[PDB]
RNA sequence: UGCACUGCGUAG
RNA sequence: CUACGCAGUG
RNA sequence: UGCACUGCGUAG
RNA sequence: CUACGCAGUG
């Protein structure tokens, strides 16, 4: 039968099943499970977890057990088996010293240590001189990070001596520095990990090294009280009065930072402003038990609770729309689009969803080979630091946050500050520390779903700040056609086409592929998050130095991924993921989602038995990715080059900042040596902590059709002078819904009626090629509407309800 | 010693007045059954209980037999003791 | 059809509550907004008629 | 039952009409009559329904 | 094949059917289709009806076609026959002079009469002395009176020679008088009618003499104009000053009515503000096309519409009822009863079905000899005429009618009126004819159709007149039991059961019937109304002289028959049929369905083979019946002694104002012997015009069960101390409505529904005992709402809750 | 000659108004079209006509296309010529 | 806002 | 028995 | 009452 | 190209 073997050599070389007192099941099984997870095939996991009592038989029979969101529970039982991992660890350190004891070299591989923690395996060791013992444990401990934070093995060290049983360690609540505890930690369990590991990421040699040591700094900070995170403050007298201002931050991934221009005008009134420090001491203390998330403290005196209100209700276009025969019984065109309303405690329900983020280490060599792989799909833009006079702002009206909404609008703030002004602030950041309050709004849109919808209303320097960061790359991106990032590719005239023949190119035997996140922006973890800013500002190589892009990185960290949260008049600590009004949300979701496919990749390609593998070249491909992943420090430039080119070969990607729609070839992912949709099902579940269901991913085995849906949009092959092209279309009912019903009353009816119904109308057109008629009779019915709308009302307004204009708008002339 | 300390323990060690949000009865009695009661290592006594419309509600209104007359969540304002 | 001018009809209802200063009492907000929001995903006739018949009788009660 | 509390809403639903003065307008007194009548002798539950929602917005409509 | 015959002979006597250039068909076919009319069999009439171009066949396709409510057309197509009828009359005319030329002595039958007119029957004639020729023709003329309403036979003589094409003659508007035109009528169509005819019955020698006459007169007037008709006025000098009163009448039935004490104080006062005349004269002309009904004059300057206000709902009762499991998904009881709200023009359009009434012409000598056998079942009671202050008033706060009402209510007449002054105005009523007005009222009421229903609200002095004249008989019938007539036995205490008894007494093989009067109120014919007054009027023997008891009668026509009815601000004249605000609305309506029932035993005798008839006693009844029918004049006491036993012992009958329940033998009613439904239904016809359905009708087998329905309760047999007795209960849904629905909310909730919860439970006590569980659980759930009650306004009292108090109700111990 | 004359036809003859009820528009053209008419062998010149709610309906606005929006009946009010 | 019948409840 | 109120029946 | 992309309409 | 408003997408 089969077992879950680490195997390296000439001729093979992979993680991956094999036909080959001691216990039943190796810790390499346990780590196979937990890393390659299939609702269908469970029975591994399932018998480790009744053998060890983590839970009951009974517990499989209910149905959506594995699943974090639908059960949460499933984190407790997972939580009964950290223990023994934790064992394990300490006994894995103890064979290491008797190897080295004994002038062994040798290298360590989960297959050969059970699930007791006991080392059976005597095999591939040399003997050489006594204390010289060097043992190999890259494969061993990068393999088996995932597992340690899903089972929470280093739960027992936050308890007294290190045991369970014995009361909680009682920390002084003013103490925040946890240097010494980190290189305890990591001397008693990572002994012989070769690498250096820096618990403060100040002082990190490079990119590289920084994501090693927040990856252990995030599994180290799980010990440490959360109070003992946050910014840092201190008392000051200024200007003979006394304040209190942050001086540092204490962040679970980067350590402890403090401010190089600490001392004891416009530009330091917003520093202060925007500090939380002030506000939450100021503020009174709160225990809010609506929601597992820390609570900090109210800065009101009474709680506020927001409601949603209804939609309204377009009664003269319902009425022109069931008078044209519309809206029957059993049509297939229905209305499922609406404005729901909220009651008072839905924001902080929202928020609650933030629950679902969870403390993840990743496998860092996997995370180290990802990054790199993915830098290349951000090679042809380029980017760099710009001054104030070249930053450009969409809307100077929008809200400048929290206190800042108080006064004004961004424009106030924008103007208030003259360019030498910014250019300072900017010079600042790139120094010290900010920390910021974002604020949560519920979104008033359409949706199918009741759920509400809140976003992240960042402050004005952090948006400033970042702008002047980032803004370079980001138009780069956006002015960039034929790249797999397809920010800024309009859909019309012809760009939809475009797009997807630049996916399907040169694939042999293409089917594609579309893959959902459940709970993307709330559960994703930090590390993925800090690679992504990291690629983002590796375009900031001339122009910044070492600590500058450190305190830069810092300073998002502190303002997107773990900032401090205003709701409802109170103040909370987001445990983590990203914000949705970033400057760089879409980019990074981006970067997140190459990151993603890429890691299924290559879990894909090291899963192949490789001994069946027929072909060369992809087993030479397969033992050199093994080689670059638990063997070879320095990155491998051709190695990464050519998996680059293998991967756009056989995997072509459209990525819009969630969204994905891959061209993969037909028999490498028969074989395994590409990525299918249960390989990215496994690597959400160990990296994302989240399950992905088959219903919202979807398959086409047949080009011609087209992807099934794109940004909402289905795609029909139709025939437009003489050629055949792709065409997007939307959902009947969500153009419907938005023409039925309105935001605000004030848009009910008049002249500004005729834009939202020529928009509409525009986007609707393509349902006239639908082979559905009701899907056509939209789009007349649209432009009729139109027509009555203008009589109303009462040459080149003909245009409006002649379609010629929507035909116009869909061709590749422009 | 160094004089710098966490911004989220200062109004935990410092603040004179406290509100705790209660969504439902069950967190009521576990929390703050009595008139007093012990948070982060203090001793509070109320002050005051309003409801989610900014009702006075009373003390002797809370119980389980009341509870589905209440506007849920209530807010309790507490003075350290 | 009844099913899309019942939703409809809850629509308006609802908009005409909140216009009311319904939202003042919390959990005659929560009720309304919970019926309305039913209403609007509901799949079956009889439990959307059910649904608006009991927030307009929530109107004419005041 | 539906049909039952159909109709009572209906039958005060009149009431509250003819207290708002309705009875002055002959031709909007003689729609409510009619449908009212109709619900009071309605066998078929959708249709009871479907003219409690006409004379309900006939109401809203003021 | 079967032909309608008339025969009369020793061996046999009746008109039934037989087996036994000349048309197929004879007047007597036509008579006993008329007269003998079953929708199953119509073979007969509708063959007659198109052989001579009446209709077509595609007419009798439609359903209903007979019914005169549902399609009224059917009355044009019968008037299409009319013409031939009346020619038919002529040449019989003809006939008997020659006879009567021929000294020939002999008896003319209907059926030797061919429907073109021709005489062809040459026996039983005996040559006598030329010029003394007699023929008998009192069958031929009795039997074909019914047809000539019917198809209105006499129309042509509208027109100027009696000729349909030519213009209609145009009488003198101020014309009254048609005496004259009478006897030419008489002369010319019933020469040889030996019985001396008076067109003014102020000159008929009894009663039958009366009744005689005015059958002649409806015929008669249907060719007058009808502006004719009415009350006569004339304009006099009164303390110096014009004054237009009436000093006459005419009457469609009655002729011309002369005022005695005409002449050119507070009787005088009432007598003149009672008048229609100066209202009329005073009043603007009014042509409404709303209705069919004639239109005399406006009162108000704008018209006046009357609206139904909707019925309260009681919300505490339906809450306890659904709360306690009533009211639910499929159950048995259900809300049936509600208060059906009508539009400004229900009370008029109630009105509009007065055009159901119809001049009827009765069959004279079967009226005479049905009025005989009637008397016989009120002549237990005693009657007469009594002062003022022996007239008991039940309530005196209820309207005085039109003008009384706008001054007050029947108390202040009351008390205005000194005995001396209702003593005088009663003499004066017995010398006089003083016409009134009829308000209509919409009666606001539960019911379980929607239809409207008005009731006629009479001025207070003929209320007052009739009060004095019948009120003695009215209270003899209401004190006495075991009578047919179970007017003022109560239900309670065992009444139910001694009722039932009775009915059921010595019938050898008892089935039971009940029917129904469709439009009784409104389509009962004006000659069955006079028949019932003069049958009330009979008991004044001794107090009443001729004179004296005719001016009652015209008083009681003029004001009950052919009043002036007040709808609205408009005075309209009532075609006729019966006030249900009289003093004698029940009792006349007693005496109409008792009248009705001897009537259909009597045409179910004579329409009898006889000779098939093995019973000798049942045919020499029969044989006699036809003897003292249309043969002898004088009545037959000891025959009708005979008739009113047979009746009884056969025939056992309980009436209450329009609500009959029959015990019949099985054997007499299966040969004919008896009356059947099909009987009643044939009577209907041709003397009510209306159809009667056989749904509204019951039959039921077994006395066991009982009466299917009677006064809207059924019955049940249930044992009581060791004795079985019959219990009335109501149907389920009529009580709970009553107890949900209330008229005003007054009586919404307080004290005041403990009594009506009382009453209800005392009426719906009786279901207990029903097998069906939920009938009996409406009285548990009325008992447990009335305990709610007494509870909610909180010894003897307890009775209310406890079921003693309503046992006891039902028990024949009072 | 007798001096005696029927109720009824004392407003035929002596009426200076006539008020006239119309169910419906065909009636209407049936009976009183035009601004005059004749009924009861005497011509009526039409003053007023009012509807069952009491306004003021025009003459212009009675008519086939208009009558669906008049609240029937009509009374109409004329004086004899 | 009608004519009768029946049965209840409160004062005498 | 009388006065008042209520309920049912035609 | 957030960060980006795209497309329209009105003035220059 | 710029200013304002609108619609869709994540
Ligand atoms: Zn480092
Ligand atoms: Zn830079
Ligand atoms: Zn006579
Ligand atoms: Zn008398």
């Amino acid at each position: 039968v089969y077992r879950a073997f680490d195997i390296y050599n000439d001729k093979v070389a992979g993680f991956a099943k094999f036909l080959k007192r001691l216990t039943k099941y190796t810790m390499a099984d346990l780590v196979y499970a937990l890393r390659h997870f299939d609702e269908g095939n469970c029975d591994t996991l399932k018998e480790i977890l009744v053998t060890y009592n983590c839970c009951d038989d009974d517990y499989f029979n209910k149905k959506d057990w594995y699943d974090f969101v639908e059960n949460p529970d499933i984190l407790r039982v997972y939580a009964n088996l950290g223990e023994r991992v934790r064992q394990a660890l300490l006994k894995t350190v103890q064979f290491c010293d008797a190897m080295r004891n004994a002038g062994i070299v040798g290298v360590l591989t989960l297959d050969n240590q059970d699930l007791n923690g006991n080392w059976y395996d005597f095999g591939d060791f040399i003997q050489t001189t006594p204390g010289s013992g060097v043992p190999v444990v890259d494969s061993y401990y990068s393999l088996l990070m995932p597992i340690l934070t899903l089972t929470r093995a280093l739960t027992a060290e936050s308890h007294v001596d290190t045991d369970l049983t014995k009361p909680y360690i009682k920390w002084d609540l003013l103490k925040y520095d946890f240097t010494e505890e980190r290189l305890k930690l990591f001397d008693r369990y990572f002994k012989y990990w070769d690498q250096t590991y820096h618990p403060n990421c100040v002082n990190c040699l490079d990119d590289r090294c920084i994501l090693h040591c927040a990856n252990f700094n995030v599994l180290f900070s799980t010990v440490f009280p959360p109070t003992s995170f946050g910014p840092l403050v201190r008392k000051i007298f200024v200007d003979g009065v006394p304040f209190v201002v942050s001086t540092g931050y204490h962040f679970r991934e980067l350590g402890v930072v403090h401010n190089q221009d600490v001392n004891l005008s416009f530009k330091e009134l917003l520093v202060y402003a925007a500090d939380p420090a002030m506000h939450a001491a100021s503020g009174n203390l709160l225990l809010d038990k609506r929601t597992t998330c820390f609570s900090v403290a109210a800065l009101t005196n009474n709680v506020a609770f927001q409601t949603v209100k209804p939609g309204n209700f377009n009664k003269d276009f319902y009425d022109f729309a069931v008078s044209k025969g519309f809206f029957k019984e059993g049509s297939s065109v229905e209305l499922k689009h609406f404005f729901f309303a909220q009651d008072g405690n839905a924001a902080i329900s929202d928020y609650d969803y933030y629950r679902y983020n969870l403390p993840t280490m990743c496998d860092i060599r996997q995370l180290l080979f990802v990054v790199e792989v993915v830098d290349k799909y951000f090679d042809c833009y380029d980017g760099g630091c710009i001054n104030a006079n070249q930053v450009i702002v969409n809307n100077l009206d929008k809200s400048a946050g929290f206190p800042f909404n108080k006064w004004g609008k961004a424009r106030l703030y924008y103007d208030s500050m003259s360019y030498e002004d910014q250019d300072a602030l900017f010079a600042y950041t790139k120094r010290n520390v900010i920390p910021t309050i974002t604020q949560m709004n519920l979104k008033y849109a359409i949706s199918a779903k009741n759920r509400a919808r809140t976003v992240a209303g960042v402050s004005i320097c952090s948006t400033m700040t970042n702008r002047q960061f980032h803004q370079k790359l980001l138009k780069s991106i956006a002015a960039t056609r034929g790249a797999t990032v397809v920010i800024g590719t309009s859909k019309f005239y012809g760009g939809w086409h475009n797009m997807l023949k630049t996916v399907y190119s040169d694939v042999e035997n293409p089917h594609l592929m579309g893959w959902d996140y459940p709970k993307c922006d709330r559960a994703m973890p930090n590390m993925l998050r800090i690679m992504a800013s990291l690629v983002l500002a590796r375009k900031h190589t001339t122009c910044c130095s070492l600590s500058h892009r450190f305190y830069r990185l810092a300073n998002e960290c502190a303002q997107v991924l773990s900032e401090m949260v205003m709701c409802g008049g109170s103040l909370y600590v987001k445990p983590g993921g990203t914000s949705s009004g970033d400057a760089t949300t879409a980019y990074a979701n981006s970067v997140f989602n190459i990151c993603q496919a890429v890691t299924a990749n290559v879990n894909a390609l090291l899963s192949t038995d490789g001994n069946k593998i027929a072909d060369k070249y992809v087993r030479n491909l397969q033992h050199r990715l093994y080689e670059c992943l638990y063997r070879n420090r320095d990155v491998d430039t051709d190695f990464v080059n050519e998996f680059y080119a293998y991967l756009r070969k056989h995997f072509s990607m459209m990525i819009l900042s969630d969204d994905a729609v891959v061209c993969f070839n037909s028999t490498y992912a028969s074989q395994g040596l590409v990525a299918s949709i249960k390989n990215f099902k496994s690597v959400l579940y160990y990296q994302n902590n989240v399950f992905m269901s088959e219903a919202k991913c979807w398959t086409e085995t047949d080009l011609t059709k087209g992807p099934h849906e794109f940004c909402s949009q289905h795609t029909m092959l139709v025939k437009q002078g003489d050629d055949y092209v792709y065409l997007p279309y939307p959902d009947p009912s969500r153009i419907l819904g938005a023409g039925c019903f309105v935001d605000d009353i004030v848009k009910t009816d008049g002249t500004l009626m005729i834009e939202r119904f020529v928009s509409l109308a525009i986007d609707a057109y393509p349902l006239t090629k639908h082979p559905n008629q009701e899907y056509a009779d939209v789009f007349h019915l649209y432009l009729q509407y139109i027509r009555k709308l203008h009589d109303e009302l009462t040459d080149n307004t003909s245009r409006y309800w002649e379609p010629e204009f929507y035909e116009a708008m869909y061709t590749p002339h422009t | 010693r160094d004089g710098c300390v966490p911004l989220n323990i200062i109004p935990l060690t410092t603040a004179a007045k406290l509100m705790v949000v209660i969504p439902d009865y069950n967190t009521y009695k576990n929390t703050c059954d009595g008139t007093t009661f012990t948070y982060a290592s203090a001793l509070w006594e109320i002050q005051q209980v309003v409801d989610a419309d900014s009702k006075i509600v009373q003390l002797s209104e809370i119980s389980m037999d009341n509870s589905p007359n209440l506007a849920w969540p209530l807010i309790v304002t507490a003075l350290r003791a | 059809s009844k099913m899309s001018d019942v939703k409809c009809t809850s629509v308006v209802l609802l908009s005409v509550l909140q216009q009311l200063r319904v939202e003042s009492s919390s959990k005659l907000w929560a009720q309304c907004v919970q019926l309305h929001n039913d209403i609007l995903l509901a799949k079956d006739t009889t439990e959307a008629f059910e649904k608006m018949v009991s927030l307009l009788s929530v109107l004419l009660s005041m």
